[PDB]
């Protein structure tokens, strides 16, 4: 279906076998898939249809809205409360957009493991280190704030980090 | 209503309050100083009015 890109939510090509009857014995899957087949399926396919074309007689549309982009809280004054808020808020909604990715990329781990069946462990590598990476992100950024999280602490978090890879990366060449 | 309504609503309530905030720091300031100097209108305890002074000879020469 077109309702969601086949690019973010990526699908192996499902290769099936073909019936290879071996006996003349006749299996009840066939008979019994095509008596459900007759009398449910073409049913709901035609009420289906019913109900599509209702709804084409009055087609209206919702659009996505934009948001624009407000400085930072890096580039914000000590006291000044508008710019504070404007950032503060921008802060939030990107912390839901990133939740939401990682939402995406923990949906798309489930879905290779149940897929692969037996060889999980080894086919669905590339999932799980897209998962490890995203983690790690996301812990870095995010983790640890506190229930009373904000724009500021973040940012302090992130200058302590900072501080403390430098004081590393320094230790290590003048070693 | 849309959020543009509460987004500015939130930010109009944001500035009077920050600007009552510096108003009353500002004004515990200038009471202190205005108490501790008393160079200001406030604070000004009362003191003898020099208008009841009698200015004439006061039958002595020296006062």
């Amino acid at each position: 279906p077109d309702s969601w890109d086949k690019d973010v939510y990526p699908e192996p090509p499902r290769r099936t076998p073909a019936p290879a009857p071996q006996t003349s014995l006749p299996n009840p899957v066939t008979y019994l898939t095509k008596i459900f087949d007759l009398l449910v399926d073409r049913p709901v396919t035609l009420a289906r249809e019913f109900i599509e074309q209702q709804h084409a007689k009055n087609r209206y549309y919702y659009y996505h809205r934009e948001f624009r982009r407000v400085p930072d809280i890096t580039e914000c004054e000590e006291k000044d409360i508008l710019c504070m808020f404007e950032a503060e808020m921008q802060w939030r909604r990107d912390y839901k957009v990133d939740q939401e990715i990682v939402n995406i990329i923990q949906e798309r781990l489930k879905a290779c493991q149940q897929r692969e069946g037996e060889s999980y462990r080894q086919n669905c590598a590339k999932e799980l280190e897209q998962f490890t990476q995203v983690s790690k992100a996301f812990q870095d950024r995010y983790s640890d704030l506190g229930a009373h999280y904000s724009a500021r602490k973040c940012l302090a978090k992130q200058k302590q980090r900072m501080l403390a890879e430098r004081k590393a990366a320094k230790e290590a060449a003048a070693a | 209503d849309g959020p543009e309504k509460n987004y500015e609503k939130t930010m109009a309530i944001l500035q009077i309050e920050a600007e009552k905030a510096e108003l009353r720091l500002k004004e515990l300031e200038v009471r202190r100083l205005m108490r501790a100097r008393g160079d200001g209108p406030w604070y000004q305890y009362p003191t003898i009015d020099k208008a009841l002074i009698d200015h004439s000879p006061k039958t002595t020469p020296d006062n």
